[PDB]
């Protein structure tokens, strides 16, 4: 599956 | 006064935040809002929000360029299935640092402007406009789908913190047309809510 990116701010 | 039209352009520009150092940027510009045309939707390579900047005029951009690049047309892998999923709930499952598996629910909006092959989706648990080339999920098996004017308007998110947001709404989605994008005041992201 995809990866889920890091939450920004 | 006057401006070219930049829509299905690719862009790099710098950007500013505070006292930080300019940082450097490329994306495709998806839209440029009709109830607000100082306003463009931008997908950034390789990040996954849609984000929503007054190019020409907010001051955090700087060394604005247009590049004669042309994004390629592709047909769509499967028509059928690209159309049936608009407007429907899904889960989309994604897998974090770790390596676990991580399902999320949301609802796919619309086929994305410009970038042909790719999805306008929210999530339940974190809704701003967010794209993705969504058929090849599918294909994985890795979403599932499930079971089943205001626009140009002043609004404003009322909290029980006491603060409140305040902003547009920019859009109504077809596909579900008591659903509907905001942009707010003091944010990039495109804020997606049910209006109903
Ligand atoms: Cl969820
Ligand atoms: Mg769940």
């Amino acid at each position: 599956a995809r990866t889920k990116q890091t939450a920004r701010k | 006064s006057m401006r070219r039209n930049i829509v299905g352009c690719r862009i790099q520009h710098g950007w500013k935040e505070g006292n930080g150092p300019v940082t450097q940027w490329k994306g495709t510009v998806l839209d440029q809002v009709p109830v607000n045309p100082s306003l463009y939707l931008i997908k950034y390579d390789g990040f996954d929000c849609v984000y929503g900047l007054e190019l020409n005029k907010d001051e955090r951009v700087s060394a604005l360029e247009v590049l004669p690049d042309r994004v390629a047309t592709s047909r769509i892998s499967d028509a059928h299935l690209a159309d049936t999923m608009i407007g429907k709930a899904v889960e989309h499952m994604f897998e974090t640092e770790d390596g676990s598996k991580d399902e999320w629910r949301g609802m796919v909006l619309a086929r994305a402007p410009v970038m042909n092959t790719w999805f306008y989706i929210t999530y339940e648990k974190d809704p701003v406009l967010y794209m993705y080339q969504l058929l090849d999920d599918y294909k994985e098996g890795d979403l599932r789908i499930m079971p089943d004017s205001l626009v140009g308007k002043q609004v404003e998110y009322a909290k029980e913190d006491g603060s409140k947001r305040t902003g547009m709404v920019i859009h109504q989605v077809e596909a579900k047309p008591s659903v509907y994008f905001i942009k707010f005041d003091d944010d990039f992201h495109i804020y997606v809510y049910d209006l109903v």
